[PDB]
């Protein structure tokens, strides 16, 4: 309950959707959350890279953040310990820390057979017959902290045959087939070439009398010469300008009206809300459609029920107050037709289950 | 591991104080050890 009231606080308009749903008992809160509802890996440079934080005025900032903390515990389970066996009360997590920065521990400046039994390499393991401890420290333990730090990433006869054949086998002596495609041949490429346009009336001409047409037409501008005057006419150019014109046919309709002056900014606020509910409610109704399970009928039908209580308790109250400003906006056509297609989508299907088992 | 100089300052002023008081020490021994 805390969780889910943080979240709805965290987007208001849905706290305010959630309100104007439940409050008014459109749906319930079990129906309103019913279709309602980071791990970093280990890095190796957490050490080198983290450095007490030494500003100027002798400010030792540790900057103590959980995930470093992870980090460490991760790649060092004994700092793990040491942590659980210290505080709270054998001592404070920063004086911890602080001996660790002082501590010698911060300031230290096979499955596989054949390729790694080093000691089975050789077949003749005879006697002994036929600042270097720093240096062992510090290569002992910085291959400690790269073992932990793999091992970290990821929290037999037939291996050694596994192995000896992937190590063997070369690419480019082997298959090269590569033809996961599957080819596609159309019957009738004709559909395209008139695709969705629909059937015209393409008329043929007539008889012969089109070829006397074309000849007719061919001697008439094989003697051509071109003409000024018969271009245009001041009467031709006239009608031109009164076409042109403002107001004229070619200018269809004209000036318009400022909608946004015509209903108050609230309004549309409150038109934006009642779209997003019902947007979301029709999405979940569609989302049950086509019912394809008995589960589904009683769903929609809950969902229809939500529909009509959502309507009943904000539209009409809306519609009211549309109408005592007399808005002459159909803002409210709009969500008519679609709770109608809604409703009438849901009657065809009940009729069609109806026709079905009868 | 913050500020070493700070404590390097801190280490020598506590190294000049130890050797003074030590030699204040040895000169009041020197000179009760003298009276008797």
């Amino acid at each position: 309950l805390e969780e889910k009231n943080r979240m709805l606080q965290e987007d208001p308009v849905l706290f305010q959707l959630y309100k104007d749903l439940v409050v008014s008992q459109v749906i319930s809160a079990e129906e309103f959350w019913a279709n309602r509802l980071q791990d970093v890996g280990i890095s190796a440079a957490f050490l080198a890279d983290v450095r007490p934080q030494t500003d100027g005025c002798n400010g030792l900032r540790y900057n103590l953040t959980s995930d470093i903390i992870e980090s460490i515990f991760r790649t060092y389970p004994a700092v793990k310990m040491k942590y659980a066996e210290n505080v709270p009360h054998n001592m404070t997590e920063k004086e911890f820390w602080t001996r660790f920065f002082q501590s010698h521990y911060f300031h230290r400046d096979g499955v596989k057979n054949p390729l790694l039994d080093l000691t089975a390499l050789e077949d003749k393991p005879l006697d002994e017959g036929y600042k270097e401890n720093s240096n062992a420290a510090i290569i002992k333990r910085f291959n400690h902290h790269s073992a932990m730090v793999l091992a970290a990433g990821l929290r037999q006869p037939a291996v050694k045959r596994a192995k000896l054949q992937e190590s063997i086998e070369y690419e480019d002596l082997g298959k090269n087939n590569s033809v996961k495609t599957i080819a596609l041949n159309l019957k009738k490429s004709d559909r395209y070439y008139h695709g969705p346009t629909p059937i015209q009336s393409l008329q043929y001409a007539t008889s012969q009398d089109i070829i006397n047409s074309f000849q007719s037409i061919r001697q008439e501008m094989e003697a051509y010469t071109p003409k000024l005057t018969q271009v245009l006419s001041s009467s031709a150019a006239s009608s031109t300008i009164t076409a042109l014109s403002p107001g004229g046919a070619l200018m269809q309709g004209g000036t318009q009206q400022a909608i946004n002056q015509m209903v108050p900014n609230d309004i549309q606020s409150e038109l934006k809300h009642l779209y997003v509910a019902v947007g979301e409610l029709l999405r979940h109704f569609w989302s049950c459609f086509p019912v394809n399970t008995p589960f589904l009928e009683e769903k929609v039908v809950k969902m229809k029920s939500n529909l009509e209580r959502f309507q009943v308790t904000k539209l009409c109250p809306f519609q009211e107050k549309i109408r005592r400003q007399y808005l002459s906006t159909n803002l409210v056509s709009h969500i008519e037709e679609m709770l109608q297609t809604a409703y009438n989508k849901l009657h065809t299907w009940q009729s069609r289950r109806l026709m079905k088992k009868t | 591991i913050e500020t070493p100089e700070q404590a390097k300052t801190r280490e020598r002023s506590e190294k000049i104080k130890l050797e003074f008081e030590t030699y204040l020490r040895r000169a009041m021994k020197r000179f009760n050890k003298g009276v008797h």
